[PDB]
């Protein structure tokens, strides 16, 4: 059951990327990633936010021995938080969703029971100045297999944007817009 | 009682009528006026002359343009007198001279562009004074000469372009002034010498670049100081010492760079701070303001966030300091 706008990540690796006005790249103290996905990959990235040019800052998600996990950069260090109790990669749809304030983190898996993720001490509490969002992970030589649907980071539908044509959108590789 | 006008004792209540001018009255022993939102475009000579006993006059929201000389003459009883919200640019210097026993006169939301050095002379029992929403670029330096008992100065949204040395001579009882809004761009706080009561000083929104005092002295008491949305980036070592009971002080919105401990240390009997929206430098530099803060007892209204290396940007000072090894 995984009606919503989707793309087909098939055998050759593709992407989705969107391009943020020079001035207006963000700068947030929360985030707030959904994403809704089926796969059978052991290992994949499938969203990652890099900071603009000059700055260390960035947040990926990837799929780690089947279990779905984030990893992220306030600026000084990395922050990771993983579904360790089970395994996503049975084909099936699901929506994991990441939750980051300033250093703490959550994620939940659909229908399970969330994981929340605290940091020791006082953390870095802003993710600075978002470039690109890069939907596919084929720069990271980690290429998504599957089914992408509903993506949501900080009020934006990204894929929703993509079947629009945004003029910032560029799409690459093998990837269709059933 | 004169027509259009209900009274409802020796008060006369003459608000939004069509009055082009004052009109005469059956009784001459009114104690107030009010002809506020008629269109009066002028001020005769002896025009409440019938209104001896008069002592509160409102004549705001009118088109006065033109006031004659000796206007308000034989209202020695008067001690409110508003004017604002009129369209008045000249004043003879006479005009006011008369009315000893006025205590709060308003000339805000006019067009005054200039004010004769012995306007206020002899205005011994005033306490306010509103000037706000005028364009004055100049004044005099003998204006308040004889306001003795002047506690009240409200100078705001006007085009001053800088303080006169000792223009203030003879505010001994001034509490609190207004000099907001306008386009001041350097303070010398020896400027304010002659304010030994002041205890609140609204200085916010002008255009101000350096906070420098020429003479040592000790200005007791003053309490509060908003220096909000200037551009002060530079501040002399010794302006705080100036003034050791200030408990509040307000510098959000400006171009602070960072602050020697030699400035903080003399801010201790501060109660409120403002440092928002000024661009830190986040080094080691603001050891001085990180390790204050930890020391400080009092309060913040909003955070304290760094503008510089970028990588450091928009992130709470002690947070950055303790995250990125700054100091110790
Ligand atoms: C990040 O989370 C920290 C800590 O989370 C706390 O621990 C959990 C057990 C749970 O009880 C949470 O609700 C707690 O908030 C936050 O730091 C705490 O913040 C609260 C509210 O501001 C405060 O009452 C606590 O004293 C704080 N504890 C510490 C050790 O500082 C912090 O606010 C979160 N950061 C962001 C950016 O949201
Ligand atoms: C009103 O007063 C003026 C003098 O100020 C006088 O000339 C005029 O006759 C008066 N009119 C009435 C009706 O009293
Ligand atoms: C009024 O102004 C004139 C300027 O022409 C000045 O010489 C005179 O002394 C002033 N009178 C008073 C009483 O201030
Ligand atoms: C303010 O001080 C700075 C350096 O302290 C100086 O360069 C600048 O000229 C001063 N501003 C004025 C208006 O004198
Ligand atoms: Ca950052
Ligand atoms: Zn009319």
């Amino acid at each position: 059951s995984h009606a919503g706008t989707t793309y087909i990540f098939s055998k050759g690796g593709g992407q989705i990327t969107y391009k943020w006005p020079p001035n207006d790249r963000p700068s947030t103290r929360a985030d707030r990633l959904a994403i809704g996905f089926s796969t059978v990959q052991k290992e994949a990235v499938l969203v990652r936010v890099d900071s603009s040019s000059g700055l260390g800052d960035y947040l990926e998600l990837h799929i780690h021995q089947g279990k779905i996990g984030v990893k992220f950069n306030v600026g000084t260090d990395d922050i990771a938080i993983e579904e360790s109790n089970a395994i996503i990669n049975d084909g099936k749809y699901h929506v994991v969703r990441f939750t980051r304030s300033g250093g703490n983190a959550t994620l939940q898996v659909d229908s399970w029971p969330v994981i929340e993720r605290y940091p020791a001490g006082r953390q870095l509490t802003i993710f600075n100045s978002q470039a690109t969002i890069i939907i596919g992970g084929k720069e990271q030589g980690q290429p998504f297999q599957g089914q992408l649907s509903g993506l949501y980071y900080n009020g934006l539908k990204v894929l929703n944007m993509a079947a629009e044509n945004d003029a910032n959108i560029a799409i690459v590789g093998n990837v269709r817009l059933v | 009682c004169p027509p259009k006008c209900r009274c409802e004792k020796l008060l006369f209540y003459c608000d939004s009528q069509g009055f082009h001018s004052v009109p005469n009255a059956t009784d001459k022993g009114s104690l107030g006026l009010s002809l506020r939102h008629n269109h009066i475009t002028e001020l005769e000579r002896d025009q409440f002359a019938s209104f001896s006993q008069l002592t509160w006059l409102h004549l705001d929201h009118n088109q006065i343009s033109t006031v004659k000389e000796d206007a308000f003459q034989g209202l020695y009883k008067l001690k409110e007198l508003i004017l604002s919200s009129n369209k008045i640019f000249y004043l003879p210097n006479t005009t006011f001279t008369q009315l000893i026993n006025l205590q709060n006169l308003d000339l805000s939301f006019n067009q005054l562009s200039s004010l004769h050095p012995e306007l206020f002379y002899g205005l011994r029992k005033l306490q306010t004074l509103h000037l706000r929403s005028n364009s004055l670029r100049t004044i005099p330096v003998r204006l308040f000469w004889d306001c003795r008992s002047l506690e009240f100065l409200d100078l705001s949204t006007n085009r001053l372009r800088s303080l006169a040395r000792n223009g203030f001579a003879g505010l001994i009882k001034l509490r609190e002034l207004h000099l907001e809004h306008n386009q001041l761009t350097k303070i010398n706080f020896a400027h304010f010498l002659r304010l030994s009561s002041l205890h609140t000083l609204f200085l916010q929104w002008n255009k101000i670049s350096n906070l420098t005092c020429g003479m040592e002295w000790t200005w007791g008491t003053l309490e509060k100081l908003d220096l909000t949305g200037n551009e002060i980036k530079a501040i002399d070592l010794t302006v705080f010492e100036t003034m050791p009971n200030l408990k509040i002080l307000l510098m959000d919105n400006n171009k602070l760079n960072s602050l020697d401990s030699k400035i903080l240390n003399s801010l201790r009997s501060l109660t409120t701070v403002g440092l928002s929206g000024n661009l830190w430098e986040c080094s080691a530099r603001i050891c001085a303001l990180a390790s204050w803060l930890g020391s400080f007892q009092g309060r913040w209204e909003h955070s304290i966030l760094c503008h510089s290396p970028d990588h450091t940007q928009g992130e709470d000072i002690l947070d950055a300091v303790a995250g990125f090894q700054l100091c110790w």
